[PDB]
Formats: structure tokens, C-alpha cells, sequence
């Protein structure tokens, strides 16, 4: 049959300022040390181009949220002027990149997604 | 406390 969830890469939203920015409310714990999705509003750009709440970040705007903190996360929405574009994924989503050894980065939704049996990408990693 | 945008 049809996999509604076949198509395993990371949703782009696009979104401008509007009120007060574009719309979403981004969270920030003593326990989750990475930004999410708080709240989207409805009358928000976030939300019309296909935000939600729960969400989680992996790159805004171009930049990419490797184990970025509160200030890169701002610093790479701030960066985009009067508008950023949001990648986000889902659990099921967030799994497969990782699994893959890759960053679930635009490139990967526009382009190219990585392939299992990760031995034969040379990943680089060199060091303990 | 948050961060809104």
C-alpha cells in the first residue's frame, strides 16, 4: 500500500515577521538544553506554513543545530534578517538520520538522503 | 521564561 511516512526527511518551513516575530514559542529547560517548539499560533506564518508544537529543531535558518546552545539557535534566526525557514523532525524522522551517521540538513530533503549499512560512507571521524 | 519569535 501507500507509507504515509515513506518519504522519511525533514519538513521546511518558511516563515517572515509578522507581530512579534513568526510566530512560535520556542522553550528552554534546565533538562532540555536544546530549543523545541513550544506553541504555535494560529494566526502565525509559523503555523501557515506548516509549523506545530512539539517540534523540534535540528537547522534554522541555513544554520546547523549540532549541539548548538540558546544563543546559536537565536543567533541563526536573528541572522536571516525578517525571515527564517524551521527544519523539523518527528521521532521517526530524527532516528533515521542519526542512524545514518548525517544531520538531517536541507540538503538531505531537497536532495540526496543517505543509504543503511553506513560502512561504506566514509564517515570522518578520527580521534577519541 | 521561553523564547518567543
Amino acid at each position: 500500500g501507500i507509507d504515509p511516512f515513506t518519504m522519511l526527511r525533514p519538513r521546511l518551513c518558511t516563515m517572515k515577521k509578522g507581530p512579534s516575530g513568526y510566530g512560535f514559542n520556542l522553550h528552554s529547560d534546565k533538562s532540555k538544553p536544546g530549543q523545541f517548539i513550544r506553541s504555535v499560533d494560529p494566526d502565525s506564518p509559523a503555523e501557515a506554513s506548516g509549523l506545530r508544537a512539539q517540534d523540534r529543531i535540528v537547522e534554522v535558518n541555513g544554520v546547523c543545530m549540532e549541539g548548538k546552545q540558546h544563543g546559536d539557535v537565536v543567533s541563526a534566526i536573528r541572522a536571516g534578517g525578517d525571515e527564517t525557514k524551521l527544519l523539523v523532525v518527528d521521532r521517526e524522522t530524527d532516528e533515521f538520520f542519526k542512524k545514518c551517521r548525517v544531520i538531517p540538513s536541507q540538503e538531505h530533503l531537497n536532495g540526496p538522503l543517505p543509504v543503511p549499512f553506513t560502512n561504506g560512507e566514509i564517515q570522518k571521524e578520527n580521534s577519541r | 521564561q521561553d523564547t518567543r519569535l
